[PDB]
């Protein structure tokens, strides 16, 4: 059910993305809370798809994890912890790891045209 | 005019390593595809590694590709390229050479425009 | 590797031809087969770019054509100058990317 | 024509997606309706994401015909049928048609993810 | 910054698509100007995706280039020529570019699909 | 009834260049794949090439894949084979077959339906 | 290519069994072993298509069967008119599309 | 502890089938990738199959490709392997392990953490 | 397959190496090569995983390493209880995902 994830651990949350993905999108007051909901809704595709991950809920990318963002073992985010815990530790480094994967997809971009241009 | 200027090593027992550094002037290096190009003291040339403009993708021949790796520093305007493994087969002269490729937005290469003096290496 | 003759040779003021024979993969399907000359003791020196054109700076007495799966330069006005190992180089696509052949002596 | 093809038959209508998805996004009231065509589109949008569609008009998925929902051969529906033909025939199975295509969608995102981690 | 490449080279243009991307999205007056924003955005991002594009900033084609449309070199266009100027040149081709991208993308589907078929 | 009627050449010279066209009658030539398969003097059948219905797409044995073009034209109800660099491995003849695939839409082919006479290359 | 012996004959009116067998890739996994009946001087004709189907116009004499990786064709009733050089033709695959065999001659 | 009792067959004719069936306790079957190895009499092992952690993915040695078939239940806490065409080269015993893969969001394997007894096939 | 001599021996108490050498898309890229004891009549046990670390369970003299795309296995403090067969086994990639050297008898 939606959001019965939340207090599971990261890795058994990540199994339920579609149920939170279908319910996010699901007289002027109301009008402009539903064109905000849409305008946010578009502003997560977009950077999704600025990360070149627009038709994906699970999506790797080329850009390391640092370490200094946090320094956890994979079982301590993905079976000690849930997604509610990670957001708050890492709150602080989101602004850099977004413009680290809209580099890394626009130097992938421009790796893909170049590839392509081979004959 | 263009000069590329060749600085690396000599005589390397088989099996080590080696790098060579070839300086560039006389263009904008951040302009053109780098390659290098082999050549044995009895032979003629064989390709042997070509990197893109921004340095992001690199190519290498089949019997190269474990053991070279070609790099390009664009501020320095530097290409170097790395060798391990340095079989018998490998001793040659190894020559710069600009051109070879173009990133899509340039008119097409598939050529060498210009050459330096080449390094000697030897096993 | 390309295969053109080991040797090539006439008479000062008369022109040579010189060929590379590769296969549909190589020369055929691709119109990029450039032409080097080499001087002993010297880097080669870009004399044919693309299957006719020539670089600024190289006289027109080199004269690059394609036919079939076969590359050839006409030289004319042999010049003592001249005399100097020729090599072509044909793009073979994304997975091979140059092929050169062995070199003529002039 | 935008549904030029609605009377003709499933293979021949299929050739003419775009013209419908085209004309599908071509005071208070209006705002009303313009926003709920807005929502509607981004469902459907959505919801070809969630299976894996979301850049294409012909998607081809992974879940196998049950025969039980239609047992008709391919020239029957292709050749002798129309889109709301089928449509009507099928309207009681569309729902889990769509639940296995979800649940197939996650099933690849999982499993591309772990070949993705094979060094 | 947005924009700031405006007077720059189509080449160096290039290198800053994301910038307006994110730019273009970030009483009753207002919500049609929202909601009419929201709609020019969708439209744009459905034309992309009719043409294969959906998720590409720099997406390549199979419709080649005609030379009556331009006839300039690379070089003029892409180290010469600026966006601005580039779009007036070819305003009055651009419904037969876009017709042709959507041929194209219709065939590379169906032939996709075609060779999907195969076992 | 269906018919295949092929046109085309006879003797060629080593590495020369020969197109064949075949004719069809009787059904509707959109709705069908075809392909073309070559039997030697000698020897029984193998196929050669398969081109869908629409024409988009063309598959060739790798042995051919450098040497045989496919094509057709669906307004002239026509279907066309053109080779070049013909091999003495490549005399025989080469029959017109309607089938061997289908566009996901239709029933499984994998087979072919119609054959024509079969015209004679040499060499 | 798929194996099958070279000759078959039998009595007019009795039953013969026609038969080739190839690999895991070729019969094994496809099911869409044809089969096809060529006279000396004409072109093949579809005799069966898929493992067991039959086409329009063809006899319910000759009847398909696969086991394993081995393909049969079985003719009951013998004519005259069936001495002819038979075929079987297996979907391999999108990089070989279909593999022929030898002939067997009846 | 941690045990994998192998369950299987003895002397199958060549070119026949066998199927093995590995039981496993002392740990979640579900949160371990699995895969099989081989060891002939006279050798020494060889890893044979691979089996991710929720069955989806399956990997295989070339030799092996047509033959053999892994599958694992996660509710009988059962994994399986299958076999046809059994050749002369395969007679060996088949050990269970528990490892050699993780699925993205555990750390590395790339090893066998446990192993069963082994199960004897022969031909 | 990994290469490593057939017999390794030694004095009682005194340490022992065992190493094998791959190649540079089996060892020298991959940082995974993991060491086996296998008693005879029984199935392998896990010594070393990853190039350096240890299961636990196992004592602290078998101690790993690697130079190059050499692999090796120091065994320290000998005992009559390690002569068993030992076998490396590196990560070869997704398409060669194992591969196992030959063993070496303690
Ligand atoms: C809540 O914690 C308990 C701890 O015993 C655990 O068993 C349970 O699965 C957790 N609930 C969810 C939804 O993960
Ligand atoms: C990690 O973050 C710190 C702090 O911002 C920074 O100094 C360091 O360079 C980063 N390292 C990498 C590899 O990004
Ligand atoms: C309508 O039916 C007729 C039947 O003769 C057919 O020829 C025609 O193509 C159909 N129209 C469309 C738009 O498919
Ligand atoms: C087909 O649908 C019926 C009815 O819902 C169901 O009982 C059956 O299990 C389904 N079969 C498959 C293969 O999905
Ligand atoms: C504007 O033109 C000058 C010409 O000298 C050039 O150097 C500069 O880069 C241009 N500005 C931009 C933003 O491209
Ligand atoms: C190019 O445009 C002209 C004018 O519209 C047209 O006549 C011509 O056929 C076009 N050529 C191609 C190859 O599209």
């Amino acid at each position: 059910g939606f959001l019965g994830a939340a207090g599971s651990t990261m890795g058994a949350a990540s199994m339920t993305l579609t149920v939170q993905a279908r319910n996010l999108l699901s007289g002027i007051k109301q009008l402009q809370a539903r064109v905000l909901a849409v305008e946010h809704y578009l502003r997560d595709q977009q950077l999704l798809g600025i990360w070149g991950c627009s038709g994906k809920l699970i999506c790797c990318t080329n850009v390391p994890w640092n370490s200094s963002w946090s320094n956890r073992n994979l079982s301590e985010i993905w079976d000690n912890m849930t997604w509610l815990q990670w957001d708050k530790e890492i709150s602080n480094y989101t602004q850099i790891i977004y413009g680290l994967l809209e580099e890394s997809q626009n130097q992938q971009e421009k790796n893909e045209q170049d590839l392509l241009a081979l004959d | 005019e263009v000069q590329l200027v060749e600085t690396g090593g000599g005589l390397v027992q088989p099996g080590g390593s080696l790098k060579l550094s070839c300086r560039a002037s006389g263009y904008t290096f951040s302009s053109f595809a780098m390659s290098w190009v082999r050549q044995a003291p009895g032979k003629g040339l064989e390709w042997v590694s070509l990197i893109n403009d921004r340095g992001g993708l690199t190519f290498y021949v089949d019997s190269v590709k474990g053991r070279f790796t070609i790099s390009r520093d664009n501020s320095k305007n530097t290409l170097s390229l790395q060798m391990h493994s340095l079989r018998d087969g490998d001793t040659a002269v190894y020559y710069c050479a600009t051109g070879g490729m173009s990133s899509a937005l340039q008119s097409s290469k598939y050529y060498f425009d210009f050459w330096g003096q080449g390094a000697l290496v030897t096993v | 590797a390309l295969t053109q003759p080991p040797s090539v040779s006439g008479s000062p003021g008369q022109s040579v031809t010189i060929s590379c024979t590769g296969t549909s993969s190589d020369i055929g399907s691709y119109n990029y087969v450039s032409w080097y000359q080499q001087h002993p003791g010297k880097a080669p020196k870009l004399m044919i770019y693309d299957v006719t054109q020539r670089p600024s700076g190289v006289s027109d007495r080199f004269s690059g054509s394609k036919s079939g799966n076969t590359a050839s330069l006409t030289i004319s006005g042999l010049q003592a100058d001249d005399e100097a190992d020729y090599y072509c180089s044909a793009y073979a696509g994304r997975q091979t990317f140059y092929i050169f052949g062995g070199g003529t002596r002039l």
